This record gives structure tokens, C-alpha cells and sequence, in this order.
């Protein structure tokens, strides 16, 4: 509920680029912080090779400027005279971005290859690695395996990620007649065993899973991964979809990060559903037990009137101790808007301690602008109503929709505020927005009413005769988490009687004023007790009706742009904690 | 409440208007025009397959005319998106094929038979890489280019896709780099689809929008194990029916025919579009079921109602279609 969408920091890349295809933080280990942003479209440098896509840098402060990195500036390489060896136009490089410190990983899943043995092009994939100063080249599926029997389509680096100890995790949709695959190397090797002169590089540590019956032929094992401890032994294990297996019914395998071995399935529940589009592994309910998102985004629910209705859908499994998940399934909202296409764990976005995330509908919102839900993780698991709602803010420029959402990345705190901020693409309009978090303050109110029940022949007061009276006094005092304003401005407004409407009469008026009205700039120290301040209110022959109670009510607003920072982020109140209270007083009536 | 004059609808009453439980009848005719749609995929592994189907549809149009007063015949082919890695890109690339290609319009529906034959027998045959085969971008094409095809707004509009595997879903084209919805409208520019290459495969919900809203019954004609694949599928599709072409093949026209009996013999309801409706059925025989699931082996004769109970809770038009019909009825503190 705390992302500053009013001035949020665009980025823009070359037209028809596919600029936000793949969008990431990069944060070297004490130094600058930049957006990364993959153009898989993006024609190079590179002699002879057409949209052969690139990764760009994009600054932080001052300028939004973006400059492509340079991984391989070089063309085709030749096998032999007028034969080449690789197929680097249209390759799709950066649609795969993931970064880890001075570490960035970028792949081209649609890089082909004519192999050593026969003149081919087989789409293997690869990837480039870039740490501090090195620049190697990663193709774990381009080998001796060729041809769709074995690696020959594996299209490698169609998805990664890292690990905690610096280890690749790499997925490829097209082995084994699409069985998919996955593959994890430890970076180091990576680096080390980097050879320019050698095609199929082997490397030792090397985990990958191996070929199966054809009963799992077509599953696309490695479409999406993700990471994340599943057993126990602190070793972040491996997670990916594959929407085809169980016959297109989709599936999520779950394998030991230390050795491969089989450690869970998910299974999906509808045919064609795609479960298992996107995954994310985050702890959303604080328990320290990485929790499973999968996505389904052409989910079809069936609502009240028995039409089934496109709306997508996620699951949410909450690891527990014993091993078991406690799933929870969460549907779309709009038709067609392919709810689940992205999801991106944001840390603890509001900072009130539980992980937050997003889930992202790209084809959603008015024109189909695309859309990205936040939802907030709570002891209990998920808060299922999203606490803020992203509307893309551009509409079809040629033919591919915005696709506002179909990539994001969040948990990094870009602007250092103490909260994580997010990065959301839209390729279809070669744009990259990141929303930044703005810091929330918690406000504790107090309002006191003495005496509660008045008396009207009581007239202690002396107006500036006399009159009966009682005490009004509000209390106030604020704090919050990460960097905010050492002193914050609350304007505070009081009203007495308010059941009364303004056509009725009024009963309860101020003493000094005169008016049922009070407003006061009120300047409160950020952290410190509450700051009270109490003002005399006096109340039979100007109005009959004594039955309905006098209310004393308070709201209360800060100031936004006296307590906003230097980059003008504004603070944010906490989203469930009521505006105004009240408290109330009645009359004293015959008795005795 | 108030029925409409002049009915002219097959479903009873064609339009009506309520403001906050009454019944409509559906009932459908013996003797309906009928347009059959032969979409075949034209891939390697149905070699046998389209031999077979050289002079078969001649004999069929015996029993369906037999069965329907007027009857049209068309056909198209369709194998899957010429791209990578669907495709094999090589400049070349072994008995008498022909090259791939996402779906061609060949024959409009019409009554002259031996056209069909003629233009079934001059098919030839492509292949690709992978297994499944990118049919339902033909069969929405064939769906919604209503004045291509020559689907008449009055027949019984029947579109049998025969195919051996399954079927490409929206979301596999990520892999070729294709990445943009289907956007669901006509794209036939010479009877070929244009953006094979450029739209994502259309999603079930895509299709069975287009479907209904085109009024087609689709028919999954298939011979593998992978007949249960489009078996299960059937629940996501309404008025939309599987047959099994066994082993040796021929029973076309029989599995077509017991396909289009099953259809006159089924009569759902589905509404589109803040109100609640509740339905229960009244079949020819007493049986009470939710509108869901209309009821089954229904005589052409016999009436055939549905109640309606209409609740709203907070203070438009909405739509009750009865599948496989082109009639509708209309219903607008
Ligand atoms: C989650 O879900 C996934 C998939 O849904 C599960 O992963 C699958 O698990 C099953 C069971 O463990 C795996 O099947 C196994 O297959 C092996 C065969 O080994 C293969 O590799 C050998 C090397 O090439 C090869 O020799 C084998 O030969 C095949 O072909 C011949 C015909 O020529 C045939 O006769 C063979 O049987 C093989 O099919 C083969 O290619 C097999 O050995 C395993 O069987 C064990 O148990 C059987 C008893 O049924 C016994 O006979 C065997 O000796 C062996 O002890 C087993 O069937 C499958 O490959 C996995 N697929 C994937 C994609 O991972 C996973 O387990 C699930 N996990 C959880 C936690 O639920
Ligand atoms: C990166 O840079 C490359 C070039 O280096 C660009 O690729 C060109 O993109 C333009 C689009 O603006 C293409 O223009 C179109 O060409 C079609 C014919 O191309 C075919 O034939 C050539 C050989 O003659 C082949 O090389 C090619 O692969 C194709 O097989 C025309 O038919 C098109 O006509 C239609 O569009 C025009 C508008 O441009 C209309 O006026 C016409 O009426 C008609 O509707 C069109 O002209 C061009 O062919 C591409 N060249 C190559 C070599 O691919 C990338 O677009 C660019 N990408 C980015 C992100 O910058
Ligand atoms: C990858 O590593 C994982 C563990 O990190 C591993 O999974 C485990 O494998 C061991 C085998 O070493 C399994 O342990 C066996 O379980 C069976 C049934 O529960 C027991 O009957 C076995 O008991 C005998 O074997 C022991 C072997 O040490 C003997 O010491 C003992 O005296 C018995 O004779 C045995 O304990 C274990 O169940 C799994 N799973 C888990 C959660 O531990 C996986 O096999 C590895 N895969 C590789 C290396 O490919
Ligand atoms: C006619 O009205 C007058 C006032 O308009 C009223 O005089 C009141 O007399 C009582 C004594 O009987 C006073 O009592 C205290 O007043 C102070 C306000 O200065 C309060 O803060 C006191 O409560 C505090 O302490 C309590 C501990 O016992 C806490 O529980 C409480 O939360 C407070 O912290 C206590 O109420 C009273 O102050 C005055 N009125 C005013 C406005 O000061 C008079 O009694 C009325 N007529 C009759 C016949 O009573
Ligand atoms: C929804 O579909 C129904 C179909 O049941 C449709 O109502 C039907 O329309 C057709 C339109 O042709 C009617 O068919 C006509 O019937 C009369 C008498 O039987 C014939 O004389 C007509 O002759 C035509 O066909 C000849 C050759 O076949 C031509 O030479 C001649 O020129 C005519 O074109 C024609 O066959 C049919 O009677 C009605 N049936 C009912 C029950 O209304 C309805 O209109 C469709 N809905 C919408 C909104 O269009
Ligand atoms: C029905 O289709 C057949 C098939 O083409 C038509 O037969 C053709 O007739 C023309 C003369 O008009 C000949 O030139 C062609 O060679 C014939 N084709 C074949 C395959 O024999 C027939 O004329 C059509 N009938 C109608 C009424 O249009
Ligand atoms: C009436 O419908 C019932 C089912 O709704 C039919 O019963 C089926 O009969 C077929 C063969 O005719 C079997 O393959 C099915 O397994 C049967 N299902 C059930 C639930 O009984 C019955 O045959 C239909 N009547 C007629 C005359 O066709
Ligand atoms: C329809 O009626 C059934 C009872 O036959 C009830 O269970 C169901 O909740 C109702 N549906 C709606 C949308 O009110
Ligand atoms: C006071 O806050 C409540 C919610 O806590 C809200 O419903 C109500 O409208 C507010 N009153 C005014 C006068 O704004
Ligand atoms: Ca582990
Ligand atoms: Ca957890
Ligand atoms: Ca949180
Ligand atoms: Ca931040
Ligand atoms: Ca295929
Ligand atoms: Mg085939």
C-alpha cells in the first residue's frame, strides 16, 4: 500500500527492443545501485546479426540514462570457411536476466548452433556471466547430446536464477523431446573452466537432471525456477514449472539443491491451466519456512452463473515443519487479464515484519494497460485482498499489448529508505517503471472527555455569564520504521455533536472559539510520547432535542510535503489504522 | 413477467423484461441445415489417415442428407507455426512432403460433394519437430472468419478437427518468442493465416468465447491414446463432443454421424453476465438437473424448459444461450 505511484522513475529503451522483457537490480557488494533491463529485440553492434538483443544499465540518480552492458561484441563465430558456427541473429539475448552482487547472468534462450558433427541449427541457448572484471560464456546445452533426442532444443537459459552460495540454477524447456532440464554450476567453475576454444565445456561440480521415459515427453520441465531452502539442511533447493507435464495438466518439481534428488511435487488441478507458468519461493508468513507461489494464469474459474471465466489463478503453499505444504489457492479478478503471469516477492514491503509480494496480470485494467496486485503476507499466511493495485499508464503502440507486469523484480531498497522498492516492465511499450516504497508511520490518537456526562444546571465556566463545561483533550504521537522526518506535522480537526447534521442544530460549542469547530497544526517529535492538548467546550432554551448523544469526534492528517525527503518521497500512514476516533458525552436528565 | 410479441424464436420467450422465477422453452427442430468443417491435421504421422479420407465423405453425404434437408461440406488443413523451434529452419531439410504451415482455408462450404473429394485427394502432407501439433489457432480461424468459411447463420454449424496428438496451448509459444495474445479475429488474407508466427495460440477460454459466440460444436476426431487428452478437455468446451478413430480407421462417417446425433440429443444453457440465476431442468422424462447440465438423448420433438429464479442484491441486458443454437432469449427500488 506504500509504493509511491505519483513520481515513480521511468526508463525507456530503443522501439520494438522488447525493452522490459526481463527487468532486475543490480547491487554490487557498498557501491551504487542500478536497474537492469533485458531488449531481447535489440539489434547490436555486432557485425552481421540482427536483433540480437542486449542488457542494459540503467542509472539510479540524476539522469534515467541507459547504457547497454557489453558481454560479446563480436558476430558469428566460424567452425569452418563459410561455415558458420552459430546463429546469434535473433537469439533473444537478455530475455533472462539475474544478478547476484558483482555477479550478472544473461541469456539468449533462442541462440542457435550448427553442432560439430553436421550442419544444423539447434536452438541450445547460452548465456554470458559478467562478474567484476571476467566475461565467460555459459552453454551447458550445447554438447555432444545434439538433436532433440538429447540438448539439441534445449533453448537453455530460458530461465535462472542464483543460489545463496554463488551457484547457477538454469532451466531448459527443450531437452529430451521437451522433457526439459535443469542444470545448477557453481559460479566459480563457471569462471574457471571458461575456455574461448572449446564449445562444450564440462564442468565438474555439475548437477543436472538426467533424460526419462517418453511418458514425460512435451512437459517443459524448466519453463520457470526458482529457489529456496525445502528440507532443512540451509542448502537452497531448486524449484520449477512444468506446465505440460501431467498431461498439459501442469506440475512443479521441487529437487535437493545438493544433489538433484527428487523432493516434491505439485500438481495442478485444471487441464491447460498452465500451472506452473511463473514460481517464486518467499517466506510470506514469517516463519522462517520458504513458502511456494505457482501460477496458473489461464486458470478458468466457475463463478456463481456456472460460465467459466479466464481469470488465472495462484497457488499458495506455506511449508511447515513436518514437510507438507498448507495450500491456499488465489483467483484472478478481471477476464482475460492472465492473472499469475508474474509474481515477485518484495520482501517486507511495508516493513511491519511478514514478506510481502506481488502478482502481476499484464493483459488487465482499462484497454488492457496491465495491472500488478500487492498483496501483504501476515502470521496467518496471505491477506488475500491486495493492499494496492499498479496501472500501467500506456496504451497499445503496435501490435503486443503493454504487457505492464509480465516482468518485475522487487526486494531491493534502491533509494536506502529501509524499504524494498520494485521494478515492473512493459516490453509491448519498451518501458521499465520503478515504483519506490514510501516509509510508513504508525499514529496512536487519544481523545478524553471530562466530565462524560454534563450537567446543565452545573454553568461553572464564566463565558468571555456562565455556562456549564467540560473538557475536550486530544493526544497524538507517531512513529516508524526506516528513514523518516525527525519531526512530523499532523493538522488535527475536531467537530462536536456530529449526529446532528449541519441542517440540525448544534448544542456543543467551544469556549475561546465560540464555534463547534477546532483545527490545529500540532508538530509532533517522531518517536516520543504523546503530545497532549486539552481546550474547554460549554453547551437549554436554544434546543429541545437532549435525547441524541453529543459525539466528540477527531481526524487527523499529516503533512505530506513538509515531512517528505530530498528526492520528495512522502510518508505514508499505515493502511489499517482508522483516520479519526471519537469519544462522547451526554446530559444529565431530571434524576436526582 | 412481460412476453414479447411476434416470437419468431425457437427458444420461448425470445425477449423478456424483468425488474426486482419463470420458465423458458427451448425445443429444437427435427430437420436442420447443416455445415460440416473438415479441419485435418496434415502432419506426417496422418499419412494413413488422409488416404483414407479420399472418397469417404462421398458415401456420408448419404446419411446426413438423409438426416439434415440441406447439407455443405468444407475443408482446411493445418500442422503447426512455421518457427523455431516448432519447425526445423534449416535452408533444406524425407518421402513427398510438403512445406509446413499454420492453416490454410482450401474449400468453402458447398453442396457440390465431389469439390470435396477433388480437394482432399490433391492434399499432400508437411511435417514438423514437435509432437503436438498448433491446431486450435486454426480452429478459432475457422471459428470467426464466419464469411470465409461460408457458415450459414441457420445450419447446424459442425467443425470436426481430426488430429492423432495434442494440441499447442497459447502459453508454449514463449518458447519461439511469440509472446503476444491472440487476439481472437479473422486473419485470413489468401486463405492462409497470416500471424502464425506473431500471435500466441489461442487459450481455451479464447476459443470456447469464440465458439459460443459463433455458434460451433466442435468434434475431436483422433486415434491415439491422446483421445483421452481431448476427452478430458470436453468439460472446458460445452457443446463440444470426442470420438476415437480406432486403429484401422474408416469409421469417419459413423463416429461423425453418432457425434451429431449426440448433440440434437443434448440441449444446455449457458447465461453471460450483479445478479444470481438458478436453474432446474425439465427433460422429457422426470429428471432435475442445474442448467449446467442440460439434459441428454432429448427427442427432436419433445419440449423442453428451464426455470429461472432471478435475486438481486444491489440495486444491462443479460444473455441465456442454449448451446449449439443460434436463438437466444434476450432479458433486460
Ligand atoms: C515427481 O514426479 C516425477 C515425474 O512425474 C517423478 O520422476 C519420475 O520418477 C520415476 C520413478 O522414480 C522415474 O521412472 C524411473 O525410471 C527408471 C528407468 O531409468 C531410466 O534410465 C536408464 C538409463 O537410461 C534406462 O536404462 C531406463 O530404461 C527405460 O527403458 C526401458 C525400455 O528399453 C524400460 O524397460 C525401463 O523400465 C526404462 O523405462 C530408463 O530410461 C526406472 O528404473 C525406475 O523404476 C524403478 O522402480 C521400478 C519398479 O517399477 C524398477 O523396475 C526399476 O529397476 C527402478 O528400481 C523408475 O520407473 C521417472 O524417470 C521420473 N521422471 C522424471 C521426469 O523425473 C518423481 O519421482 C516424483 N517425485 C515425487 C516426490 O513425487
Ligand atoms: C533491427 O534492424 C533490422 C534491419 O537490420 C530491422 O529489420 C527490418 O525491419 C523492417 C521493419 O521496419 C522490415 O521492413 C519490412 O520488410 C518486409 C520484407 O522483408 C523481407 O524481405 C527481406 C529481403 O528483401 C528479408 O531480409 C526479410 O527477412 C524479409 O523476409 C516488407 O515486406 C515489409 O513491408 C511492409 O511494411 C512496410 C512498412 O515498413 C509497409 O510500407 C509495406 O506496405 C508492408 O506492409 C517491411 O517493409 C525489414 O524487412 C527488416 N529487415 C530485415 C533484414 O530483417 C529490425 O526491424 C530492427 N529492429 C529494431 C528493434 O530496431
Ligand atoms: C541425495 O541426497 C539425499 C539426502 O540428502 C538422498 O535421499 C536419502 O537417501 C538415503 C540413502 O542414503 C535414504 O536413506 C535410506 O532410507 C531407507 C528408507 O527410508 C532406509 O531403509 C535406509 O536404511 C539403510 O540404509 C542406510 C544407508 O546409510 C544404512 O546406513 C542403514 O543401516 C540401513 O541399512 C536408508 O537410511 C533416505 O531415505 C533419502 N531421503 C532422505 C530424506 O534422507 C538421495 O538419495 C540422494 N540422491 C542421490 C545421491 O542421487
Ligand atoms: C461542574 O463541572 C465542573 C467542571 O466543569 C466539575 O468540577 C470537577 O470536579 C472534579 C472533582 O469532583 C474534578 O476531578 C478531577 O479533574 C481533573 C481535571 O483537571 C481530572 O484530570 C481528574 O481525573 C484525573 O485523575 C483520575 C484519577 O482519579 C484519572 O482516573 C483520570 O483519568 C484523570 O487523569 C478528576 O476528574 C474535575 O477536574 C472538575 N472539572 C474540571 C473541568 O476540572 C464539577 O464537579 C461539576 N459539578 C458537580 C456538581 O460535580
Ligand atoms: C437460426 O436458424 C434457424 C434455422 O432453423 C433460422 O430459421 C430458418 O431460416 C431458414 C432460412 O433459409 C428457413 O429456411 C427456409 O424455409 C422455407 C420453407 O421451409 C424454404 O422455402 C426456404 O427456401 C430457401 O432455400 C431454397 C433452397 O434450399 C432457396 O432456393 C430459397 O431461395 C430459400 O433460400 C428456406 O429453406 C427455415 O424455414 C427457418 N426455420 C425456422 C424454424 O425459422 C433462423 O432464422 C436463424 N436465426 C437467425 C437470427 O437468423
Ligand atoms: C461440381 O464439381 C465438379 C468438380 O469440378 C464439376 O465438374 C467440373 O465441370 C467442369 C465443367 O463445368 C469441368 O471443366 C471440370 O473438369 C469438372 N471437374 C471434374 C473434377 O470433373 C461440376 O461441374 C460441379 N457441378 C456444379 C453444378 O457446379
Ligand atoms: C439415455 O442416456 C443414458 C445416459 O444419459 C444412456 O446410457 C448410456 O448408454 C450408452 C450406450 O447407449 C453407454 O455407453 C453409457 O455408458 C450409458 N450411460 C449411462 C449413464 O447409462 C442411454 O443409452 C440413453 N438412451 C438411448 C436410447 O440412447
Ligand atoms: C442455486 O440453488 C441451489 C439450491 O438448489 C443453491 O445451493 C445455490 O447456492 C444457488 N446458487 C446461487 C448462485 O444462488
Ligand atoms: C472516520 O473513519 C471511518 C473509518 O475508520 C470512516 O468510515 C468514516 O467515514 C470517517 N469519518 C469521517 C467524518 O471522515
Ligand atoms: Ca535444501
Ligand atoms: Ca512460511
Ligand atoms: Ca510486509
Ligand atoms: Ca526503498
Ligand atoms: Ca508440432
Ligand atoms: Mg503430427
Amino acid at each position: 500500500f506504500n509504493l509511491d505511484v505519483d513520481s515513480p522513475a521511468e526508463y525507456s529503451g530503443p522501439e520494438g527492443s522488447y525493452f522490459g522483457f526481463a527487468v532486475d537490480f543490480f547491487v554490487p557488494s557498498s557501491s551504487r545501485m542500478f536497474l537492469l533491463v533485458g531488449a531481447p529485440k535489440a539489434n547490436t553492434t555486432q557485425p552481421g546479426i540482427v536483433e540480437g538483443g542486449q542488457v542494459l544499465k540503467c542509472d539510479w540518480s540524476s539522469t534515467r540514462r541507459c547504457q547497454p552492458i557489453e558481454f560479446d561484441a563480436t558476430g558469428n563465430r566460424d567452425y569452418a570457411k563459410d561455415d558458420p558456427l552459430e546463429f546469434k541473429s535473433h537469439q533473444w539475448f537478455g530475455a533472462s536476466v539475474r544478478s547476484k552482487q558483482d555477479k550478472i547472468l544473461a541469456c539468449a534462450p533462442l541462440y542457435h548452433w550448427r553442432t560439430e558433427m553436421k550442419q544444423e541449427r539447434e536452438p541450445v541457448g547460452t548465456c554470458f556471466l559478467q562478474d567484476g572484471t571476467k566475461t565467460v560464456e555459459y552453454a551447458p546445452c550445447r554438447s555432444q547430446d545434439i538433436d532433440a533426442d538429447g540438448q539439441g532444443f534445449c533453448q537453455g537459459g530460458f530461465s535462472i536464477d542464483f543460489t545463496k552460495a554463488d551457484r547457477v540454477l538454469l532451466g531448459g524447456p527443450g531437452s529430451f523431446y521437451w522433457q526439459g532440464q535443469l542444470i545448477s554450476d557453481q559460479v566459480a567453475e563457471i569462471v574457471s573452466k571458461y575456455d574461448p576454444n572449446v564449445y562444450s565445456i564440462k564442468y565438474n561440480n555439475q548437477l543436472a537432471t538426467r533424460t526419462a521415459q517418453a511418458i514425460f515427453d512435451d512437459s517443459y520441465l524448466g519453463y520457470s525456477v526458482a529457489v529456496g531452502d525445502f528440507n532443512g539442511d540451509g542448502i537452497d533447493d531448486f524449484v520449477s514449472g512444468v506446465p505440460r507435464a501431467a498431461r498439459t495438466l501442469g506440475m512443479v518439481y521441487i529437487y535437493d539443491g545438493k544433489n538433484m534428488s527428487s523432493l516434491y511435487n505439485f500438481t495442478g488441478e485444471q487441464m491447460a491451466a498452465y500451472f506452473g507458468f511463473s514460481v517464486a519461493a518467499t517466506d510470506i508468513n514469517g516463519d522462517d519456512y520458504a513458502d511456494v507461489f505457482i501460477g496458473a494464469p489461464l486458470f478458468m474459474d466457475r463463478g456463481s452463473d456456472g460460465k467459466l471465466q479466464e481469470v488465472g489463478q495462484v497457488s499458495v503453499s506455506l511449508q511447515r515443519a513436518s514437510g507438507d505444504f498448507q495450500t491456499t489457492k488465489l483467483n484472478g479478478f478481471e477476464v482475460f487479464a492472465r492473472f499469475g503471469s508474474a509474481i515477485a516477492p518484495l520482501g517486507d514491503l511495508d516493513q511491519d515484519g511478514f514478506n510481502d509480494i506481488a502478482i502481476a496480470a499484464p493483459y488487465g485494467g482499462e484497454d488492457k494497460k496491465g495491472i500488478v496486485y500487492i498483496f501483504n503476507g501476515r502470521s496467518t499466511g496471505l491477506n488475500a485482498v491486495p493492499s494496492q493495485i499498479l496501472e500501467g499508464q500506456w496504451a497499445a503502440r503496435s501490435g503486443c499489448p503493454p504487457s505492464f507486469g509480465y516482468s518485475m523484480k522487487g526486494a531491493t531498497d534502491i533509494d536506502k529508505n529501509g524499504y524494498p522498492d520494485l521494478i515492473v516492465g512493459a516490453f509491448g511499450v519498451d518501458r521499465a517503471i520503478l515504483y519506490r516504497a514510501r516509509p510508513v508511520i504508525t499514529v496512536n490518537a487519544g481523545l478524553e472527555v471530562y466530565p462524560s456526562i454534563l450537567n446543565q444546571d452545573n454553568k461553572t465556566c464564566s463565558l468571555p455569564l456562565k455556562v456549564s463545561c467540560f473538557n475536550v483533550r486530544f493526544c497524538l504521537k507517531a512513529d516508524g520504521k526506516g528513514v523518516l522526518p525527525r519531526k512530523l506535522n499532523f493538522q488535527v480537526e475536531l467537530l462536536l455533536d456530529k449526529l446532528k447534521q449541519k441542517g440540525a442544530i448544534r448544542r456543543a460549542l467551544f469556549l475561546y472559539s465560540r464555534s463547534p469547530s477546532h483545527s490545529k497544526n500540532m508538530t509532533i517529535s517522531r518517536g516520543g510520547l504523546m503530545q497532549c492538548e486539552e481546550l474547554i467546550a460549554y453547551l437549554e432554551s436554544e434546543f429541545r432535542d437532549k435525547l441524541t448523544p453529543i459525539t466528540i469526534f477527531m481526524e487527523y492528517r499529516l503533512d505530506y510535503r513538509t515531512a517528505a525527503d530530498t528526492t520528495g518521497l512522502q510518508p505514508i500512514l499505515n493502511q489499517f489504522t482508522p483516520a479519526n476516533i471519537s469519544r462522547q458525552a451526554h446530559i444529565l436528565l431530571t434524576g436526582g | 413477467i412481460p412476453t414479447e410479441n411476434e416470437i419468431n424464436t425457437q427458444v420461448t420467450p425470445g425477449e423478456v423484461s424483468i425488474q426486482l422465477n419463470f420458465m423458458l422453452k427451448v425445443h429444437p427442430l427435427k430437420k436442420y441445415p447443416v455445415d460440416l468443417y473438415y479441419l485435418v491435421d496434415v502432419s506426417a504421422s496422418m499419412h494413413n489417415n488422409i488416404e483414407k479420407l479420399n472418397s469417404v465423405g462421398n458415401d456420408l453425404s448419404r446419411k446426413m442428407a438423409f438426416f439434415s434437408r440441406d447439407f455443405r461440406l468444407g475443408f482446411g488443413s493445418y500442422v503447426d507455426k512455421t518457427v523455431s523451434p516448432y519447425i526445423s529452419i534449416h535452408p533444406e531439410r524425407n518421402l513427398d512432403c510438403m512445406p509446413p504451415h499454420g492453416y490454410i482455408h482450401v474449400l468453402s462450404l458447398t453442396e457440390n460433394i465431389t469439390e470435396f473429394e477433388k480437394a482432399v485427394h490433391r492434399q499432400k502432407i508437411s511435417g514438423n519437430i514437435d509432437t503436438p501439433e498448433g491446431g486450435f489457432d486454426a480452429m478459432l480461424q475457422a471459428a470467426v472468419c464466419e464469411s470465409h468459411i461460408g457458415w450459414r447463420k441457420e445450419a447446424k454449424r459442425l467443425l470436426l478437427v481430426m488430429t492423432d496428438q495434442t494440441s499447442h496451448l497459447a502459453l508454449d509459444s514463449k518458447l519461439a518468442g511469440i509472446v503476444c495474445p491472440n487476439d481472437g479475429n479473422c486473419h485470413l488474407k489468401n486463405n492462409v493465416y497470416v500471424k502464425s508466427t506473431t500471435m500466441e495460440h489461442p487459450s481455451l477460454g479464447q476459443l470456447s468465447e469464440k465458439l459460443i459466440d459463433n455458434n460451433i460444436n466442435v468434434i475431436f476426431a483422433v486415434q491415439g491414446k491422446q483421445f483421452h487428452w481431448y476427452k478430458d478437455l470436453l468439460p472446458l468446451l460445452p457443446g463440444t463432443i470426442a470420438g476415437e478413430i480406432e486403429s484401422k480407421a474408416a469409421n469417419l462417417n459413423n463416429l461423425v454421424v453418432e457425434a451429431y446425433q449426440k448433440l440434437i440429443s443434448e440441449v444446455k444453457v449457458q447465461v453471460e453476465n450483479g445478479i444470481y440465476f438458478n436453474i432446474t431442468a425439465i427433460c422429457p422424462d422426470g429428471s432435475r438437473k442445474p442448467g449446467m447440465e442440460g439434459c441428454r438423448n432429448v427427442t427432436s420433438n419433445d419440449e423442453v424448459l428451464f426455470n429461472v429464479t432471478v435475486t438481486m442484491k444491489k440495486c444491462n441486458y443479460a444473455i441465456i444461450k442454449p448451446i449449439g443454437f443460434n436463438e437466444t432469449a434476450k432479458i433486460h427500488c
